[PDB]
């Protein structure tokens, strides 16, 4: 019953990106695909809008001639596409589907935005992506342990990462990954893990950086 | 252009209590107002469409109110899981405009950070860097303060920090303060520190680890 969207891609200034929206379950009654973005820590700003049932289009002019929204009746999917990209477009974008109009009015319908998809971040930079080196955040100590994962020097975000593939959550916190110096991202994951667990349970921290597709598998033991 | 300020921007109300979020339109969108909360990282969720008339699956803590040029989402009694921003929108005429949000943090009881120190990885010093690690995990208020001592002189300027989103269980943070050196600079120094001071923990706390 939930939206999907294409992976996190990066451009270069002047390029053009194209996201979709593949339906998982089928189709379902909707009258409308919109995009909304959400730059790095902002709020959400509505860039355009399909409404079949009338056959017309809105947008913002932030975007005027520059976005094509596309909305296949079949596949109950939508490709979109930004053309002419500034670093200032550099956000999330998000699939959204309304399933009832509130309001028609100039050739347009108007609501709800009852579903919405998971988030694709797209970069716009002239810099070069570099995928990330992971090392360990080792333990040592008698009661809860902390061991942990160290992300530098990547380029694009964003980075993925989980334990034991996916089967360790709780007591798992990720860092925001923070801008370095260098111009290359850094983060940290850590993860709360009683003393005596050390020695026989295996600790692996996985992290994807699909802008570059290199996923790295590292295993954190303490240290001799 | 219609502009709608989302007032007040930053809250924090105690568990059970009531949070109230008010939205005000510049030129009357009357009743064509949506309610979206955004839970970290996650998507946003409907809650509110129309003025006031809840979204399908929503409990009914959240209620909204108002018409015009005025607006109002209160939610009572709340959970550990209703921190989040919460974003206003208006659909009365095209461009489709949001307000900038309403962070809501969820107080709790006082707690200590739990502190660790983490010695750079003999893999990442064969490049030519080094990072230290120092993680305050699972504690609360968010303001704290993390030192760096080294050689035991206090370091500035070669650190940076980040801090997760409120936990939606504990309502917990959790901090990372990370110290940068050059492979030499980190092998002439012997002793490294982190200093932690917090409104939780009656005195300063501080890790540290001599090199080998």
């Amino acid at each position: 019953v939930q939206l999907e969207q294409s992976g996190a891609e990066v451009k270069k200034p002047g390029s053009s990106v194209k996201v979709s929206c593949e339906t998982s379950g089928g189709t379902f009654d909707n009258y409308a695909l919109n995009w909304v973005r959400q730059a790095p820590g902002q709020g959400l700003e509505w860039i355009g809008g399909v409404v079949p049932l009338f056959g017309t289009t809105r947008n913002a002019q932030k975007f005027q001639g520059r976005v094509t929204i596309s909305d296949d009746k079949s596949t109950g999917t939508g490709h979109m596409e930004l053309r002419s990209l500034r670093s200032e477009d550099t956000a999330v974008y998000y699939c959204v589907r309304s399933v009832t109009p509130r309001y028609c009015g100039g050739g347009f319908c108007y609501g709800e935005f009852d579903y919405w998809g998971q988030g694709t971040l797209v970069t716009v930079s002239s810099a070069s992506t570099k995928g990330p080196s992971v090392f360990p955040l080792a333990p040592s100590s008698g009661g809860t342990a902390a061991l942990g994962c160290l992300v530098k020097d990547y380029f694009p975000e964003p980075v993925t990462v989980s334990w034991n593939s996916g089967a360790l959550t709780s007591g798992v916190h990720t860092f925001p990954a923070v801008l370095q110096s260098s111009g290359l991202y850094s983060l940290s994951s850590v993860v709360t893990v009683p003393s005596s667990s050390l020695g026989t349970q295996t600790y692996i921290c996985n992290v994807n950086h699909k802008p570059s597709n290199t996923k790295v598998d590292k295993r954190v033991e303490p240290k001799s | 252009e219609i502009e709608l300020t989302q007032s007040p921007a930053t809250l924090s109300v105690s568990p059970g209590e009531r949070a109230t979020l008010s939205c005000r339109a510049s030129q009357s969108v009357s009743s064509n107002l949506a309610w979206y909360q955004q839970k970290p990282g996650q998507a946003p969720r409907l809650l509110i469409y129309g003025a006031s008339t809840r979204a399908t699956g929503i409990p009914a803590r959240f209620s909204g109110s108002g018409s015009g040029t005025e607006f109002t989402l209160t939610v009572s009694r709340l959970e550990p899981e209703d921190s989040a921003v919460y974003f206003c929108q208006q659909y009365y005429r095209s461009p489709l405009t949001f307000g900038g949000g309403t962070k809501v943090e969820i107080k709790r009881t006082v707690a200590a950070p739990s502190v660790f120190i983490f010695p750079p990885s003999d893999e990442q010093l064969k490049s030519g860097t080094a990072s230290v690690v120092c993680l305050l995990n699972n504690f609360y208020p968010r303001e704290a303060k993390v030192q760096w001592k080294v050689d035991n002189a206090l370091q500035s300027g070669n650190s940076q920090e980040s801090v997760t989103e409120q936990d939606s269980k504990d309502s917990t943070y959790s901090l990372s303060s990370t110290l940068t050196l050059s492979k030499a600079d980190y092998e002439k120094h012997k002793v490294y520190a982190c200093e932690v001071t917090h409104q939780g923990l009656s005195s300063p706390v501080t890790k540290s680890f001599n090199r080998g």
